[PDB]
C-alpha cells in the first residue's frame, strides 16, 4: 500500500469497518498504526480520517 | 436570475411547489369526481 | 473511584489532558506514536466521571476510556 | 448455460428462449432459494410426460368412449377423479401409491441446489431398446422432440382448464374435440 | 451578439444548430436543460400522431366502418361509443409498436445514451421515398411543418367537438 | 351474500339513511329564502347525497345490518374494484416515486458533491428520471437480473 491507495478497514471497531478508504500516507518509522486513510463518510465524532496498522487495512484490487 | 432560479431549485422551495401541486390535482379529482369509494371501473 | 484506561491507539495530541477538570490525566514519554507521548491516569482518585476527556479524544473508538465505578465524595463532586 | 442444454430449436431463433431469465436466478442472491436450472429441467421433463398422459386420458375415455369395465362411465374429467375416487377406491389408491413410489425412487432434491447421481428425466426406462445404439446427437435430438411435445401437451392441457373456466377461449376446441 | 432569426429581438438560442427545422425558435430555451435530440424525437413523434390523428377525425365522420359501435361521426363522442375494449387494443398495439421499434431503450435517460441514433429516425421507408438526398432535407422539413400544424389543427378539432358537439363538417 | 352481507340495493337500512341524510338537509333548507347562494348550497348537497347513495347501490357493493358498504378485499376478482384494483394502482404510482428517488440518488451519488446535490435539486436531472419512472416494474426486473440492484457484502455492519 502507499500514498493514494485503495483499502479496507479490517478493524472492527471502527466507524468504516468493511468500507474503503484511500490512504494519505504509510508511516516508515516505527509507529504501531502507520497507515493514515482519508473516508468520505464522517464518523459519530465528525472525523473523516484515522490511523491504522498494516494488518488492518487490505487494500482492493 | 441566475441564482435565483437556483434559489427555486433548493429542497423547500421544490417540496413546498410539489406538494402544492400534488394537492391541488387530488382536490381536483375529488371535485370532479367526489365521493369514489371504489374503482370507477 | 471511577477507572481510567489508556490505550496504545493514543497519539499524544494532548487534547485529553488539557480538557480534564479535575487533573487526572497527563502526558508522559513515549515510543509508540510520532509525538512520542501517551496520555496516562495516575490520578484516578480526583476523577469525576464528566467524561470531558474522552469528548476530545480523536482516535477512532477512543484511546481514553473511563469506566464509571465505586462512588466517593471527590468522585461525586460533593461541595458539601 | 443454457446454451448447452437440450430445449431450444429454430422456432425461437437459434438461441435458447428465456425471457425472464429465469435459469439464471439461481446463481443470484442467496445461498439457495430459486431453483437451479436441473431442478427446472427435471420439472420440464415431469410437468411434460404429466401433461401427455393427461391429455391422452380426457381424449380416450371422455371422446372414444373407451372405459375400463368397473368405472364411471363420466365423460368429464372434472367428476370423473371423485366418480372413480368412490366408486373404486382401491385403484385410486393403488394409483397413488404407484405414483409415491415410482417419484420417491427418482427422487429430485438434490436438483434445487444443482447436482446429484441422475440426469435431467434419466430414469433408466427403456424396455423397448428405441435408444439402444444412437448416435449421440440422435439422442439430443429425441429428448428434444420429447422436450417439444410435452410443452404442447402443457398448453394443450392448459387450454383445456381454460376452456372449462372460461368459455370460448379456446376458439377451435369444441371443433375439434366434438364430444367432451 | 447573433439574435434569432424568428424572434429577432432575442439572442439565438444554443443547442439548435445542426437540425432540420432551425429557426432559432427556442425563447424558454427549453433546449438548454432538456436534450435537443429527445426533443426533437418527441416533436416527430408528436406531429405524427396528430396527423394521423386529424387524418382518423376527417375520415371517422365521412366514411366509418359497418356497425353499431363505430356509428358516431363525432370524434370525441367516438370515443365514449366504442367502449373501453376497442381502445385498450390500440393502446396495446401503441405499447408494443413503441417496444419493438425503439429496441427497448424507450425512456428518456436510456434513448440516445450510446448515441447512434438520428432523431426521428426509424428506418421505416417501405416504398422508397428519400432515396435521393437532394430532396431528403426538404421531406424532413416538410413532416415537420405539418407534424406541427397538425398539433394546432388537432386540439382545435377536439376542441370545436368539445364546445359544439356535433362535428367539424 | 359473502359474510352474511347483504347487496345495498336491497338493504332498507341503506335506503334509511339516505331518506334521513335527505330530510335532514332539506329540514336545513327551509330556513333560508328563494335562490339565494345558501339553498343553492344545500340543494348541491342533497343531489351530491342522491347521487352517492346511488352510485353505492349500483356498485356491487355488500351492507351489513347497519347500512353502510362493507369492502370484501379477500382477494375475489369479483368484488376486485374495493381493494385489488386501488391496490395495484397504488403500487404503481408508489413503485414509480420510489424507482425515481432511488435513481436520483444513485445517479447523482457519482458527483463531485453529493450532498450539495439532495437539498439543491438538480432539477433538469430530477426531471430526467422522474418521467423514466412508468417503466419502474420493467427497470426493476432488468437491474435484479443484472445483480446491480442488491449490494452484497460492502454494506456496514455493527460490532457482533
Ligand atoms: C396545481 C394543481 C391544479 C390542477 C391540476 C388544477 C386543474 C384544474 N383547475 Mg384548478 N386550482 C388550483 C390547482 C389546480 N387546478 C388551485 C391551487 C386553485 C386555487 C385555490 C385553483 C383554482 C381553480 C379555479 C377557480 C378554477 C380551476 C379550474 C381548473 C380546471 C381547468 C383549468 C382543471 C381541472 C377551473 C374549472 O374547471 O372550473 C370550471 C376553474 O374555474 N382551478
Ligand atoms: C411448468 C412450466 C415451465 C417451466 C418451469 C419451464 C422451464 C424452462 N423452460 Mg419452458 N416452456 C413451457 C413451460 C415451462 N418451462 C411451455 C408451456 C412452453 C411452450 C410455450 C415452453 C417453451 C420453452 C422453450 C421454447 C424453451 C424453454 C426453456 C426453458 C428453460 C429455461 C427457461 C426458464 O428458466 O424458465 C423457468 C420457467 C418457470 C419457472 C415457469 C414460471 C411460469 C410462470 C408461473 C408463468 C406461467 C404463465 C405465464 C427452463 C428449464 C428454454 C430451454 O430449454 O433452454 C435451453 C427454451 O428454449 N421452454
Ligand atoms: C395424467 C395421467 C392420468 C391420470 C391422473 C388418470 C386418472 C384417471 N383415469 Mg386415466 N388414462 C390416462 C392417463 C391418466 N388417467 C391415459 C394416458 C389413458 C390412455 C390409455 C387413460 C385411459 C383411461 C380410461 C380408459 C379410463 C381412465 C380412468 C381414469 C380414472 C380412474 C383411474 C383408472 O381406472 O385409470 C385407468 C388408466 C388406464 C387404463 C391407463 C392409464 C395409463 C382416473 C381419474 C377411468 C375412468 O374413471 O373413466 C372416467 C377409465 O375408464 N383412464
Ligand atoms: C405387481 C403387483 C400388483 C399386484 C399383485 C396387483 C393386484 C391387483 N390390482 Mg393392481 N396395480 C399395480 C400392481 C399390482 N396390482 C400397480 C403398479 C398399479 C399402478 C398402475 C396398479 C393399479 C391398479 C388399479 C387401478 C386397480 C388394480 C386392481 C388390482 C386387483 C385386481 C386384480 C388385484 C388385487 C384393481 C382393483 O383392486 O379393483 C378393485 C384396480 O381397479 N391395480
Ligand atoms: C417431514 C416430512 C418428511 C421428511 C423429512 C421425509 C424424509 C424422507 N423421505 Mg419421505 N414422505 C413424507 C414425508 C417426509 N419424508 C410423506 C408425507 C410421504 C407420503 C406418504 C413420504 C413418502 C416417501 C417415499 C415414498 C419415500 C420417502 C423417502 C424419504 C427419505 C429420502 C428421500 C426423500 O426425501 O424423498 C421423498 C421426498 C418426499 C416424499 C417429499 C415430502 C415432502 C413433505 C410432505 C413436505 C413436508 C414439509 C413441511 C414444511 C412439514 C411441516 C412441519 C410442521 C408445520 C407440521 C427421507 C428420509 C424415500 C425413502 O424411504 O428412502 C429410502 C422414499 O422412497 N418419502
Ligand atoms: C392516431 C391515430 C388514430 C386513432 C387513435 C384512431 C382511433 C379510432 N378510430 Mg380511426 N382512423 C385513423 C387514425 C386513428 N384512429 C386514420 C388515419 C384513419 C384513416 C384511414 C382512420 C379511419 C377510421 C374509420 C373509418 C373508423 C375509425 C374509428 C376509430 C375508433 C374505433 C377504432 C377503430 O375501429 O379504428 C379503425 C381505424 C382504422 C381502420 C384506421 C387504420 C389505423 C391508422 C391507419 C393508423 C395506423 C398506424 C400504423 C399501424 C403504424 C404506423 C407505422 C409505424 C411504423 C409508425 C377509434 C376512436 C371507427 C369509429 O369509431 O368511427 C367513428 C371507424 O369507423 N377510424
Ligand atoms: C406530411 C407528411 C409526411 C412527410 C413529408 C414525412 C417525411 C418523412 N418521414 Mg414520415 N410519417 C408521417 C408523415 C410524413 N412523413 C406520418 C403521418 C407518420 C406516422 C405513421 C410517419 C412516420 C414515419 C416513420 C416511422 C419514419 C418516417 C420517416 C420519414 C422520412 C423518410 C421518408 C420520406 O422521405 O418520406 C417522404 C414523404 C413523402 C413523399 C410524403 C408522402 C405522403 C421523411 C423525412 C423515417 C424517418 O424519420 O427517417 C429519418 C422513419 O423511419 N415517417
Ligand atoms: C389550425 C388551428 C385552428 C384553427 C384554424 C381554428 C379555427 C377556429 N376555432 Mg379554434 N382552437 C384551436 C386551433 C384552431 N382553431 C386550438 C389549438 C384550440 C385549443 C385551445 C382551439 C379552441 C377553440 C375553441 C374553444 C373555440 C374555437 C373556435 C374556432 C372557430 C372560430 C374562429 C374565431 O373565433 O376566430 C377568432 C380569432 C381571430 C379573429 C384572429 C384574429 C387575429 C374557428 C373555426 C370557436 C368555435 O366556434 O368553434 C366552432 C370556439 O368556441 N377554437
Ligand atoms: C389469508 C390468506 C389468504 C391469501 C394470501 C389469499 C390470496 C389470494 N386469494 Mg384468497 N381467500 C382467503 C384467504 C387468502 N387469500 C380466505 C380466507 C377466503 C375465503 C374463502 C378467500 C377467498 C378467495 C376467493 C373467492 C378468491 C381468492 C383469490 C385470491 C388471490 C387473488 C387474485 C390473485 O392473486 O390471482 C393470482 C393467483 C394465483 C396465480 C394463484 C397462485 C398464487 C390471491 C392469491 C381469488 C383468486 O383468483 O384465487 C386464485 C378469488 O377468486 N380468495
Ligand atoms: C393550445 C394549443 C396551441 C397553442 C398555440 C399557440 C398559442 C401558438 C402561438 C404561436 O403560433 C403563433 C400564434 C405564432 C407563432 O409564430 C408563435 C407562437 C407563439 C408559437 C394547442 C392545444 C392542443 C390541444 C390538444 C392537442 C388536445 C387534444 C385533446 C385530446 C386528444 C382529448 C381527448 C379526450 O377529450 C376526449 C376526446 C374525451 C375525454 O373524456 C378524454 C380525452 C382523452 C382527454
Ligand atoms: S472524567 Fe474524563 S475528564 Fe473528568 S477527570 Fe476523569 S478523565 Fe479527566
Amino acid at each position: 500500500i502507499q500514498k493514494g491507495s485503495t483499502v479496507r478497514i479490517l478493524r472492527k471497531e471502527s466507524y468504516w469497518y468493511n468500507e474503503s478508504g484511500t490512504v494519505v500516507v504509510v508511516d516508515q518509522s516505527k509507529v504501531r498504526y502507520p497507515v493514515l486513510v482519508r473516508f468520505t463518510k464522517v464518523n459519530y465524532a465528525g472525523t473523516n480520517t484515522n490511523n491504522f496498522g498494516l494488518n488492518e487495512v487490505e487494500e482492493v484490487v | 436570475m441566475k441564482d435565483f432560479l437556483k434559489y427555486l431549485s433548493t429542497a423547500p422551495v421544490l417540496l413546498t411547489a410539489w406538494l402544492t401541486f400534488t394537492a391541488g390535482f387530488v382536490i381536483e379529482i375529488n371535485r370532479f369526481y367526489p365521493d369514489a369509494l371504489t374503482f370507477p371501473f | 473511584s471511577h477507572t481510567v484506561k489508556i490505550y496504545d491507539t493514543c497519539i499524544g495530541c494532548t487534547q485529553c489532558v488539557r480538557a480534564c477538570p479535575t487533573d487526572v490525566l497527563e502526558m508522559v514519554p513515549w515510543d509508540g506514536c510520532k509525538a512520542g507521548q501517551i496520555a496516562s491516569a495516575p490520578r484516578t482518585e480526583d476523577c469525576v466521571g464528566c467524561k470531558r476527556c474522552e469528548t476530545a479524544c480523536p482516535t477512532d473508538f477512543l484511546s481514553v476510556r473511563v469506566y464509571l465505578g465505586g462512588e466517593t465524595t471527590r468522585s461525586l463532586g460533593l461541595a458539601y | 448455460g443454457l446454451e448447452n442444454q437440450v430445449g431450444f430449436d429454430i422456432e425461437t431463433g437459434g438461441k435458447p428462449w428465456d425471457p425472464f431469465g429465469f435459469a439464471g436466478v439461481s446463481e443470484r442472491n442467496g445461498l439457495g432459494i430459486l431453483p437451479h436450472i436441473k431442478w427446472l429441467q427435471e420439472s420440464e421433463i415431469k410437468h411434460g410426460r404429466t401433461a401427455m398422459l393427461a391429455f391422452l386420458g380426457v381424449i380416450v375415455p371422455g371422446s372414444l368412449g373407451i372405459y375400463v369395465p368397473t368405472y364411471p362411465q363420466e365423460p368429464d374429467f372434472t367428476k370423473a377423479f371423485s366418480a372413480a375416487l368412490q366408486s373404486n377406491p382401491l385403484g385410486m389408491a393403488q394409483i397413488a401409491l404407484a405414483v409415491a413410489i415410482i417419484e420417491g425412487h427418482y427422487y429430485a432434491g438434490d436438483f434445487w441446489t444443482g447436482g446429484g447421481d441422475r440426469q435431467v428425466g434419466a430414469f433408466g426406462f427403456d424396455p423397448l431398446g428405441f435408444s439402444k445404439g444412437k448416435s449421440e446427437a440422435a439422442i439430443k435430438s429425441m429428448q428434444l422432440k420429447e422436450i417439444k411435445n410435452g410443452r404442447l401437451a402443457m398448453i394443450a392441457m392448459a387450454a383445456f382448464a381454460s376452456e372449462k373456466f372460461i368459455p370460448g377461449s379456446v376458439p377451435l376446441l369444441h371443433s375439434a374435440f366434438p364430444t367432451l | 451578439k447573433v439574435f434569432s432569426k424568428s424572434v429577432p429581438f432575442l439572442l439565438k438560442p444554443a443547442g439548435l444548430d445542426g437540425m432540420v427545422g432551425d429557426v432559432g425558435f427556442d425563447p424558454l430555451g427549453f433546449a438548454t436543460f432538456i436534450d435537443i435530440r429527445w426533443l426533437r424525437e418527441a416533436e416527430l413523434k408528436n406531429g405524427r400522431v396528430a396527423m394521423l390523428a386529424f387524418l382518423g377525425f376527417i375520415v371517422q365522420e365521412f366514411i366509418r366502418l359497418p356497425g353499431d359501435l363505430y356509428s358516431e361521426p363525432n370524434g370525441v363522442k367516438a370515443f365514449f361509443q366504442v367502449g373501453p375494449q376497442p381502445l385498450l387494443q390500440i393502446f396495446l398495439f401503441c405499447g408494443f409498436l413503441e417496444f419493438n421499434m425503439h429496441k427497448g431503450k424507450l425512456t428518456q435517460v436510456d434513448m440516445f445514451e450510446d448515441g447512434k441514433r438520428e432523431p426521428g429516425n426509424f428506418g421505416f421507408d417501405p416504398l422508397g421515398f428519400g432515396k435521393d438526398p437532394a430532396k431528403r432535407e426538404r421531406y424532413a422539413l416538410a413532416e415537420l411543418k405539418n407534424g406541427r400544424l397538425a398539433m394546432i389543427a388537432i386540439g382545435g378539432l377536439v376542441h370545436h367537438a368539445l364546445v359544439t358537439g356535433h362535428a367539424t363538417f | 351474500d359473502i359474510g352474511g352481507l347483504n347487496p345495498c340495493k336491497d338493504s332498507e337500512v341503506f335506503q334509511k339513511r339516505l331518506a334521513k341524510t335527505v330530510k335532514k338537509l332539506e329540514n336545513r333548507l327551509k330556513k333560508y329564502e328563494e335562490g339565494t347562494p345558501p339553498q343553492i348550497a344545500i340543494q348541491q348537497q342533497i343531489t351530491q347525497t342522491k347521487q352517492r347513495f346511488t352510485r353505492y347501490a349500483d356498485s356491487n357493493l355488500l351492507c351489513g345490518n347497519d347500512g353502510l358498504p362493507h369492502l370484501i378485499t379477500d382477494g375475489r376478482w369479483s368484488h376486485g374494484s374495493e381493494f385489488l384494483l386501488p391496490s395495484i394502482l397504488f403500487l404503481y404510482i408508489s413503485g414509480w416515486i420510489g424507482w425515481v428517488g432511488r435513481k436520483y440518488i444513485r445517479t447523482v451519488g457519482q458527483t463531485s458533491n453529493p450532498t450539495e446535490k439532495e437539498i439543491i435539486i438538480d432539477v433538469p436531472l430530477a426531471i430526467s428520471i422522474m418521467t423514466s419512472g412508468f417503466l419502474w416494474p420493467f427497470a426493476a426486473w432488468q437491474e435484479f437480473l443484472s445483480g446491480d440492484l442488491i449490494a452484497s457484502d460492502e454494506t456496514i455492519t455493527t460490532s457482533p
